[PDB]
């Protein structure tokens, strides 16, 4: 096999659906900290380099 | 193993000092715990007056003895005269480990 359009076709806001199930029962400050990351990838903002 | 608070250099015995509201044969034993073996010297001191050492020997002299435990009720007199003196004093000091309100 090989994927094809790998990066495009993720999407962090399912990455918060893993980090929020892969810490079930967890503490409230830890479930807390892994989560901020796919928030703020999915409202990333990329640059669009030199012109 | 435990951190102490001071040190002396002529009599070569670590520091430990307990400040207390509560009543000194609570601290006396509470402290005690997983220091001994070692030379570290137990000295309480207390809101009220009051005051325990090790083995009932005081290092610290009369007159900055009676300055401190002074010092120590005007800490309390002014912590009683404000409004807010002992009730919500109690929890915390019990309660200090890691909390982590993220």
């Amino acid at each position: 096999g090989d994927n094809t359009k790998w990066n495009e076709n993720q999407n962090p806001r399912m990455f918060l659906a893993m980090i929020t199930y892969i810490t079930r029962n967890q503490p409230e400050w830890f479930r807390n900290v892994l989560s901020i990351a796919p928030i703020m990838f999915s409202n990333k903002m990329a640059r669009l380099g030199k012109g | 193993k435990f951190l102490p608070d001071l040190y002396d250099y002529k009599e070569n015995r670590f520091i430990e000092i307990g400040v207390t509201r509560r009543e000194v044969h609570t601290y006396y034993l509470e402290k005690a715990n997983k220091i001994k073996s070692e030379k570290t010297h137990i000295h309480i001191f207390s809101f009220t007056g009051e005051e325990m050492a090790t083995k009932a020997d005081y290092t610290l002299d009369e007159e900055s003895r009676a300055r401190i435990k002074t010092r120590l009720f005007t800490i309390r007199q002014e912590m009683a005269s404000r409004g807010l003196w002992d009730s919500f004093r109690q929890s915390e000091r019990g309660e200090e480990t890691i909390e982590e309100r993220f």
